[PDB]
């Protein structure tokens, strides 16, 4: 691997990020596992979220490539864990880095962005019904992320 | 009082503050700095941004406290 | 009585002998503090060396020391490679985004780099041989 | 009786003598292999001194002003000097002061100047107060 | 075999070079190291300018000559 | 005195230039008393000669001052000792230092420059009769520059 990426994946098991657990996978070493704990004070917080993240053949070039592998209502992730994150298309350069991009997952949970042009569906009713949709957020975080 | 701002590398500076000073302000020295303009800068703290209005008394941050800097 | 005498004097030197081995296990114990100062001084030596090594005039895209630094308008610099690279898909600096109006090649940075990597280990020198290479 | 016994206690305590004086033997040779490895010790650390005064001085300093670049700025031609006196020389000439070439870009250059700030950081309290008055003084 | 050369600022740079290298040869050894093209480059030894297509053997310059660069 | 001023000084007494010597002056830390020795298989050869330096206060945007004081004939220097070197007054440029003049100075001892269009008188007969202007030049420094 590049020196970056080395660097990086050793970072991340010798420095780990605050809520959020990053392990490699066992046969691919631009595969990672990760976990990222519900953020306090938010509708998902006691929940655990699973993520992949794979880092491409130009990275960093190219952006990481992430997922939410854990069902979660949330106006940003829609039913497949694709995450809406201008950072992850957009506004991606190579100085941003992966626990940048993980930290910024982890603060779309703490606050959501329903108002975003490509967001779900689950936006409609955070717009409108914001009261419920938490109370929505948190049903799915007992359902799909207590286990 | 000194505080520190983890910068976009994960670098660490240290900022002379006063309680009083308004987050602008802080962005202001930040951008002295990193080069990265105010409305470019997002600062975390215990989670949350740090809207520019406010001060840093109204956020309860104080001598040595950490100030997360995002995009 | 002559040989007690002389037992005497024996136990006399003796103990003249165990007072000058008592002198040099003193001598010995400050040596040994000196030895101790002597290498906190090289160990904060190598602590300021690994200082620009780690965070400073490294790349943020390659995380490589700079191989051909070049310095934008906006006064940040990266590998000519690199930003090379980035420009293929980006007109803007990685690091703050502004658009890219020119591209300086450093001197300064280079000949650093180079003058100080040249002291440290043949794996860190021939890594960057390496990459030179690739890069070329 | 009590001859031989003076006699052998004697003898016993020449053999105690002896002994000691193997002991004192071994610990100054103990002692030439301490100072032989404070002497290595010097010589490691003696190279770094020479690197590092071999490092800040000539490298990073201005060719028109003899100081540690202030406000480093980066021409065309990839030479670098002070930002005020590079200023003060494009006043009078647009040619670099080192290869004369005509002058067509300058840009400021961060990593010149935190490189810089680091390393004079290490230097004298003299050398870094001085760096303080005139960066102020360009000010 | 190595020669010194004394830059513009007073500094001494090591070449590595041959007696049959040409001066314009050597120029660019210099320009590698310096960033000084080789027509902004006048090379003195021993008093004298060296011209571009002679080499340093022409020069009597051996092992640990110094060359002297002006403008 | 300015960092450069200060640097170059000490470089002189520290590093001197062969075949130059280069001593300040004992009441102004600006002005500098220089001897040139007569460059080897040139007309001087074997002589001394007396320059002057001073670095003007605007130096080194201003190029320094130079002059011989010892009676020389050579095409670029005149009867009051004056110096026709372009780098002293066309291409001066902050970088070339003090030594680079005197260097070239010396080198214009050892090449001179009958072509010069603000050159002498002596041009002249260095440019129709060479051989009797460098035995004159011979001649003037047997004269001028042995003591
Ligand atoms: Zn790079
Ligand atoms: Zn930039
Ligand atoms: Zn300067
Ligand atoms: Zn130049």
């Amino acid at each position: 691997l590049p020196r970056r990426i080395i660097k990086e994946t050793q970072r991340l098991l010798a420095e780990p990020v605050p809520g959020i657990k990053a392990e490699p996978d066992e046969s691919n070493a631009r595969y990672f596992h990760v976990v990222i704990a519900g953020p306090q004070d938010s509708p998902f917080e006691g929940g655990t979220f699973k993520l992949e993240l794979f880092l491409p053949e130009e990275y960093p070039m190219a952006a990481p490539k992430v997922r939410f592998m854990t069902k979660i209502y949330h106006p940003n992730v829609d039913k497949l864990g694709r995450i809406k994150l201008d950072i992850l298309k957009d506004k991606w350069s190579p100085a941003l880095q992966i626990r940048t991009v993980l930290l910024s997952i982890q603060a779309l949970l703490s606050a959501p962005n329903p108002d975003d042009p490509l967001a779900n569906d689950v936006a409609e009713q955070w717009k409108t019904n914001e009261a419920q949709a938490i109370e929505t957020a948190r049903a799915w975080t007992r359902l799909y992320a207590m286990n | 009082m000194q505080i520190f701002v983890k910068t976009l590398t994960g670098k660490t500076i240290t900022l002379e503050v006063e309680p009083s000073d308004t987050i602008e302000n802080v962005k202001a020295k930040i951008q002295d700095k990193e080069g990265i303009p105010p409305d470019q800068q997002r600062l975390i703290f215990a989670g949350k941004q740090l809207e520019d209005g406010r001060t840093l008394s109204d956020y309860n941050i104080q001598k040595e406290s950490t100030l997360h800097l995002v995009l | 009585q002559e040989h007690w005498a002389l037992m005497e004097e024996l136990n006399r030197s003796k103990k003249d002998f165990e007072a000058i081995i008592q002198a040099k296990n003193k001598e010995l114990e400050q040596t040994k503090e000196e030895k101790e100062k002597m290498q906190a001084q090289k160990e904060e030596v190598l602590s300021h060396m690994n200082d620009v090594l780690e965070n400073e005039l490294q790349c943020i895209i390659c995380s490589e020391y700079f191989i051909e630094a070049v310095t934008l308008n906006c006064a940040h610099s990266f590998c000519s490679y690199c930003i090379n690279e980035w420009m293929k898909r980006k007109i803007e600096c990685p690091i703050c985004r502004k658009d890219i109006k020119s591209k300086t090649y450093s001197l300064v940075l280079d000949n650093c780099i180079n003058k100080m990597v040249n002291n440290l280990s043949s794996e860190v020198k021939e890594r960057r041989i390496v990459l030179i290479r690739e890069r070329k």
